[PDB]
RNA sequence: AAUUAUAUAACUUAUCUAUUUUAUAGUAUAAGUUUGAAAUUUCGGUUGGGGUGACC
RNA sequence: UCUCCAGGCAUACGCGUAUAACAACUCGGAUAACCAUUGUUAGUUAAUCAGAAUAGGCAAUAAUCACACUAUAAAUCACCUAUAACUUCUCUGUUAACCCAACACCGGAAUGCCUAAAGGAAAGAUCCAAAAAGAUAAAAGGAACUCGGCAAACAAGAACC
RNA sequence: GAGCUACCUAAAAACAAUUUUAUGAAUCAACUCGUCUAUGUGGCAAAAUAGUGAGAAGAUUUUUAGGUAGAGGUGAAAAGCCU
């Protein structure tokens, strides 16, 4: 009888009502522990393909205007409503975004290095080595999946041929095609890790239930005696 | 029509009036006019249950005739 | 602790539970939560004029009851259809195609009163 | 009390009464007859007698077919009589070890097969045994046509056979139209399998399908008794004139 | 590019057609004559149904492009 | 606390948990009905 | 503890595919090897209370 | 009429005639009177209380007297474009001292209004024993009690492991 | 079999007065719980009564409907709870 709430097909900026799980599945059994209750939250559909040219428009660099930088219940980072043409869409906001700012979204792969302005989306080929990036996408056109948490920045270590090495926030090095799109700068809420929950009740507000109260090398035969 | 219900019996089904044909009516289609294989064991049990009732009735008649002829 | 043997009726259960007592519907509930009664859906009693009628509820005990002969299709056919066909056969003006001339109905569709499926109440 | 007939005869009794009795005689023969399929999962005994090695005496031997489970999915394919063997094994292959549940599964493949009589390519789930059997039969059409119901072991396989047989029986010009010479060649190649049109209709049908078919054949609206009595009246009147 | 609407919530894909339909020249035996579904017979294919008259309570609108006032040029309201 | 009052009547729960439609929804439930029919129960379900 | 252990997870060889000049990759299955989620079964006898040593 | 007591009236869920009158005095109420019992007859009345056309486009801006403010846990069809239809009141709930606890059970039981204008009766009659239970009062003393200031107190303060 | 109980999902509800650095703060009702004592021990009760006590804007309490089922479920682990 469990139907997922993720049943909306059309992108909108209207907040969407979310149903909580509690850690259960469609079967109805707990699959993950520590999830329950919390404050009621609304989902704001984020757009992780920064370079999405508007409908009935050419695939060339375009600009968008930042309406407001909001607080997101569903994320550690903060989101920004950005407007361009006749379209509004939520996006992830970088460290220094402000209302009224203008951000570029470019398809052009610069033969030479492109000056890096935080918040603008360029193909990794355009960027020069060493520039901090966020909201990287593993495959061209896939959509951002990495470095989209609060304060996380990835360095662009190297570019050779049509491939670049991206150092993920965990220091795990990844490689992608330079056609892949990344957003310059680190993600907002750079001080998210400095927060102090302070009391147990605050965690219960965040939908986190308390942990359970419950409290292996095998020697080889030569070593079994000497264990 | 003569139809088999989900319990394995044969019953006369009275039709109803509808504004749409049967294949487009979702309420009607949810009704089942067939029995699955798990019903055959119950079908035999009814036959045997009924056969016992008939056997007892016939025996009792024969016993009752004895009383009549003995009495008269 | 519930009663399993008594009938399920609208008096029982919560307020949300409702069901009919067998009265035929006389209208439709449209959108906006409005009842719209349909004049055609409301049964109309066809009552005859009883002035000058000689039949009363009871009969004389001296009135002889007749031999019971339930009406059959053959009995109806002989009384109504047989004389016409017999007369026409003697004159020779009879053919299979024109059975409708004697009162046959090829189909019940288009009739106000259909014999099968019946479309009128008693 | 007791039932008049043993339980194993109950199916035969039903086929002998009711709408089942009205089914064609040839169709009932297929239902009535029980024939064992060709061995697949066990080696048959070559002889009817062998010498028991211990006592050195001639002993009668019999073939006991292994019980095989045929999943409902197999009815959508052309498995070559293969099925699932649900059984047990002895761990380490010694009688004194544990008895363990074991299921032996056939290796299934999806292949494209072309039927000349139907001139259509089907995608079918198949085993290597079926491909070998088709090779032995010299074509997909021959395999379907030659193989009996028991060995074919597929409702889809039986359905294909009905189509081929009906196509041959009618000499339908729908096969390769505009090339009457090619149509004739195909029909001639498979001429051995031609049977009467009536028989081909009922090939491969299940009992439920047959009953529905027979019900449709005999379905009729009742005759208005007005017509019936008129016919009786006309005949009597006509006879009187004679 | 992320697609909105998880597949589990979408209308389920139609069940595949019975293989008897694939066979040319063969008329499948279906439960149409019965006037009810049965698990062991072929599923009928019904032609689109037309009531033969207009029912206001169950009116169905035409698509946008078939509307009389459909115009190529957008009008911002 | 005092026990014995575990029945907290609710007609919606009763018909949904033990009703006709609930019993016919699964083959196991249909077999429940068949058993009660063979015994001769006056009440097949709630 | 003894017996098992297509729960997973790896591998190897077949099988089946593609390619390949023999190589690669894969894999509706079969047979092995490694892990063990589990399963099944048992708690000999003499020894104040034990511990221990012993004994049959 | 008097004496005294202080959760009452509605709705929801549930219950299913326990409702009311008459007649009975077998059974039921743990006894009578009287009926909650038996039999017969009656009852609960609603357009406002309560239950029960289609296809498109589209949304940044809590609540808290919402103003000032502050905040964080980030918080509820409409409107528009077209299409279609072009005057209607039937059906169902409505009684009660009632439900879940085997009982006319010192128990359990949601919300709104109100705190006596509503709702009720702790004593069948008599007697004034022991033991037992509860309440109040205490000469002198004030923890000498007891495993322990348990319980009670005109006390209800301080401090340390 | 989750109308009890354990946990969860959806939709709802309740919190007076008094102080406060403005809150899993304080005092104390309604409400929730159940510290200690006496009574009761076939009891009013198959866990209650009478006092005395703990929390009482929160990790609070409570209502309606739904969910997870025994080789299992749930568990702020008592091997506690699942009529
Ligand atoms: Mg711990
Ligand atoms: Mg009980
Ligand atoms: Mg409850
Ligand atoms: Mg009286
Ligand atoms: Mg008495
Ligand atoms: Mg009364
Ligand atoms: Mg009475
Ligand atoms: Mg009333
Ligand atoms: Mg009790
Ligand atoms: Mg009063
Ligand atoms: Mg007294
Ligand atoms: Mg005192
Ligand atoms: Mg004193
Ligand atoms: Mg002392
Ligand atoms: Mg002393
Ligand atoms: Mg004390
Ligand atoms: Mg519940
Ligand atoms: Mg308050
Ligand atoms: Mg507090
Ligand atoms: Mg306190
Ligand atoms: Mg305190
Ligand atoms: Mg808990
Ligand atoms: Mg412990
Ligand atoms: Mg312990």
């Amino acid at each position: 009888k469990f139907v997922s709430w993720k049943s909306r097909t059309k992108y909108t900026v209207k907040p969407v009502k979310m149903r909580k799980s509690g850690g259960r599945d469609h079967t109805g059994r707990i699959r993950v522990h520590g999830i329950g209750g919390g404050h009621k939250q609304n989902y704001r559909m984020i757009d992780f393909l920064r370079f999405r040219p508007e409908k009935e428009k050419a695939p060339e660099p375009f600009e968008e205007k930042v309406v407001v930088v909001r607080y997101d219940p569903c994320r550690s980072a903060d989101i920004a409503l950005v407007a361009g043409g006749s379209r509004k869409r939520w996006i992830i906001a970088t460290e220094n975004m402000k209302a009224g700012d203008t951000i570029l979204n470019s398809n052009h792969i610069g033969r030479m290095a492109v000056a890096a302005q935080e918040g603008d989306a360029h193909p990794l080929g355009a960027l020069p080595v060493g520039t901090l990036i966020n909201n990287v996408e593993s495959e061209p056109g896939r959509g951002a999946q990495y470095i989209r948490a609060a304060g996380t920045c990835g360095v662009l270590l190297r570019k050779v041929n049509g491939t670049a090495i991206i150092q993920l926030p965990s220091k795990r090095q990844m490689q992608v095609l330079e056609s892949c799109t990344a957003t310059v700068g680190r993600v907002s809420n750079v001080n998210h890790n400095q927060r102090v929950i302070g009391k147990a009740g605050r965690n219960r507000w965040l939908g986190k239930r308390p942990n359970s109260g419950l409290w292996k090398i095998r020697p080889l035969p030569p070593m079994k005696s000497y264990v | 029509a003569w139809r088999r219900d989900i319990f394995g019996r044969i019953v006369w089904h009275k039709f109803k009036q509808w504004p749409i044909p049967w294949y487009l009516n979702k309420r009607y289609n949810r009704r089942r006019f067939f029995a699955m294989p798990y019903v055959d064991r119950f079908i035999r049990l009814r036959i045997e249950k009924h056969a016992r009732i008939e056997a007892r009735k016939r025996s009792l008649q024969k016993k009752k005739e004895k009383i009549l002829h003995a009495k008269f | 602790g519930a009663d399993r043997m008594s009938k399920w009726t609208s008096k029982r259960g919560p307020r949300t539970f409702t069901k009919s007592r067998g009265a035929k519907k006389t209208g439709i509930y449209t959108s906006d939560r409005k009842f719209v009664q349909i004049k055609e859906m409301v049964p109309e009693f066809v009552v005859p004029d009883l002035t000058g009628f000689k039949l009363k509820p009871y009969v004389n005990y001296r009135a002889p009851a007749g031999i019971d002969t339930p009406l059959t299709a053959k009995a109806l056919f002989q009384e109504t259809v047989a004389p016409a066909i017999e007369k026409d056969f003697k004159e020779g003006t009879f053919d299979a195609n024109n059975l409708e001339k004697y009162g046959f109905e090829p189909t019940q569709e288009g009739k106000l009163f259909q014999l099968y499926p019946k479309n009128f109440p008693r | 009390p007791l039932h008049r007939y043993p339980v194993h005869l109950w199916q035969k009794l039903r086929l002998r009464q009711g709408i089942c009795a009205r089914l064609p005689a040839h169709f009932l023969r297929s239902l009535e007859e029980e024939r064992t399929p060709t061995p697949v999962h066990y080696k048959p005994h070559g002889t009817k007698f062998k010498i028991n090695p211990k006592n050195g005496q001639r002993e009668r031997v019999e073939d006991v077919p292994i019980p095989v489970h045929y999943p409902p999915e197999s009815q959508q394919g052309l498995w070559g009589g293969e099925g699932l063997i649900l059984g047990y094994r002895y761990a380490n292959n010694d009688k004194l070890s544990k008895r363990v549940k074991k299921v032996w599964k056939p290796q299934l493949f999806t292949r494209e097969l072309y039927s000349e009589i139907l001139d259509k390519k089907f995608t079918v789930t198949v085993t290597m045994r079926t491909l070998d059997l088709i090779d032995e039969a010299y074509g997909f059409d021959f395999y379907i046509l030659k193989t009996p119901k028991e060995d074919l072991g597929s409702k889809f396989g039986m359905d294909l056979k009905r189509g081929m047989l009906l196509r041959l029986a009618r000499q339908d010009p729908h096969l390769h139209p505009e090339n009457p010479e090619r149509r004739a060649a195909i029909y001639d190649k498979y001429r051995s399998f031609v049977i009467p049109e009536a028989e081909a209709e009922w090939v491969g049908l299940t009992l439920e399908e047959a009953l529905e078919k027979q019900r449709l054949l005999e379905e009729k609206d009742p005759v208005p008794l007005f017509k019936v009595y008129v016919e009786e009246l006309v005949q009597r009147l006509q006879e009187q004139v004679l | 590019a992320y697609e909105w609407g998880v597949r589990s919530t979408r209308k389920p894909e139609p069940r595949p057609l019975d293989r008897v339909y694939e066979i040319p020249g063969l008329e499948p035996i279906t439960y149409e004559g019965k006037k009810h579904f049965v698990p062991w017979l072929a599923r009928p294919i019904f032609p689109p149904w037309e009531r033969g008259w207009n029912d206001p309570r169950f009116h169905r609108a035409a698509p946008i492009h078939e509307q009389t006032l459909y115009k190529e040029e957008p009008c911002y309201i | 606390r005092a026990r014995g009052n575990e029945y907290q009547p609710s007609n919606i729960k009763r018909k949904h948990k033990h009703g006709w439609v609930r019993r016919l929804s699964t083959p196991a439930g249909v077999q429940v009905i068949l058993r009660r029919m063979l015994k001769g129960r006056k009440s097949l379900s709630h």
